[PDB]
Parts: structure tokens; C-alpha cells; sequence
């Protein structure tokens, strides 16, 4: 068997490539979700009503 | 009598910004805050206030900065509320309606940006940044600040920078 082309090395190898692969996804969501909240927080104290 | 409120009206005084001898534009303090716009550059009349630190603001298009406490309490008084009515300005009334600013046609131009607008008992109103004319009146890119202590920027479409 000489078929390698996924070839998962181990459990701990594909969460620690989910960790800092995929993290830094979520600290993007979380920078775009700041962004977003605070477009709308000048919306808001420029005109609320 | 509008002559009685000319003389209100011309009774404070502006520090004006100049660029080689030009001035390009005012420079205001209200509540111990300085204040000029920042698409209009130059040097401050003042030396003491020209020397100090100031910050941008990159939507508002202006800069504000701390005045001395040993100054502060020579600056002009706000207002959150305003009436509906007309206004003192430095050129003349401003007729207000719609929550808008609104003066005669061909009153206002490029380096009248930063005078403030005052109300009867003299309390500054808001700020203008720019105009522009649409018809009989010109409406004003003025800068107003709302009750609860925020700031708000009316601004006509396609406004004229001053």
C-alpha cells in the first residue's frame, strides 16, 4: 500500500491544523462582527430616530 | 428690528485659521474643546491654541483638541436643543426648518467653513463644514449635537466643501 494522498498522520495532527487554521477564521468573524455593530453604533448616535 | 439682532450677533469673536496669509477658514472653542475642520488646513490666528495637540477625525472632517485650564472658561456656551425658528450667524440669520439649516442664495462661501451658529441668548447651535445651493435657499453641511451628549453631521447631497 503505497497510496498517499490525504494519509491523515493522526487525530492530534488534523486538531492542531484546525486550531491555527480556523482560528484565525474566527477572530476574522470577530473583527467583521465588531465592524458591523459599530457601523450601526454611529447609525444610531448620529440619528437613532 | 433685525438691526438690534445684528448687533448680538457681532458681539463674540472667532479665532480665524490662515495659510500664508490667507484664511482659508475659523477656528472655534466651545466647551473647552477646539475645534476646525480638517479638510481646510493653515495655521491658527492664535499661537497658543496653534501649538496644540490635535486629533483627526476621519468621517467627521474635523479636529478637536483640549483647550488649557487656565483657559477654559473663556469659550462659548452649547446647546443640545434646537428650536424651531431662525438663527444668528456670523454673515446673518439662518432660517432653519425640517431640522435643516437654510440661508439666502448667494450667502456663504469657501473659507466660511467652522463659524458657529449662535441662537438667541448666544449658546452656539451647531457648526458649519460647507453648503450648497439648491434653489432659493442654500443648505448648510452643518454639524449639530443631539441631546443625550453625541454628535450628528447633517449634510445635503453633493454638499460644497468651504
Amino acid at each position: 500500500h503505497a497510496q498517499t494522498f490525504t494519509a491523515a498522520v493522526s487525530k492530534t495532527a488534523w486538531t492542531w491544523l484546525t486550531s491555527l487554521l480556523g482560528g484565525s477564521a474566527v477572530i476574522i468573524i470577530i473583527g467583521l462582527v465588531l465592524a458591523t455593530i459599530v457601523a450601526m453604533y454611529v447609525l444610531t448616535n448620529q440619528k437613532h430616530n | 428690528k433685525r438691526q438690534r439682532m445684528v448687533m448680538k450677533l457681532e458681539s463674540d469673536k472667532t479665532f480665524p485659521i490662515m495659510l500664508e496669509g490667507k484664511i482659508n477658514g475659523y477656528a472655534c472653542v466651545v466647551g473647552g474643546k477646539l475645534f476646525r475642520p480638517m479638510h481646510v488646513e493653515g495655521k491658527i490666528d492664535n499661537d497658543v491654541l496653534a501649538a496644540l495637540k490635535t486629533k483627526k477625525a476621519s468621517k467627521y472632517d474635523l479636529e478637536y483638541a483640549d483647550v488649557p485650564q487656565n483657559m477654559r472658561a473663556d469659550t462659548f456656551k452649547y446647546t443640545h436643543e434646537k428650536p424651531q425658528g431662525y438663527y444668528s450667524w456670523h454673515h446673518g440669520a439662518v432660517q432653519y426648518e425640517n431640522g435643516r439649516f437654510t440661508v439666502p442664495k448667494g450667502v456663504g462661501a469657501k473659507g466660511d467653513s467652522g463659524r458657529p451658529i449662535l441662537d438667541n441668548q448666544g449658546r452656539v447651535v451647531a457648526i458649519v463644514l460647507g453648503g450648497v445651493n439648491e434653489g432659493s435657499r442654500t443648505a448648510l453641511s452643518v454639524v449639530m449635537w443631539n441631546e443625550k451628549g453625541v454628535t450628528v453631521k447633517y449634510t445635503p447631497e453633493n454638499c460644497e466643501q468651504w
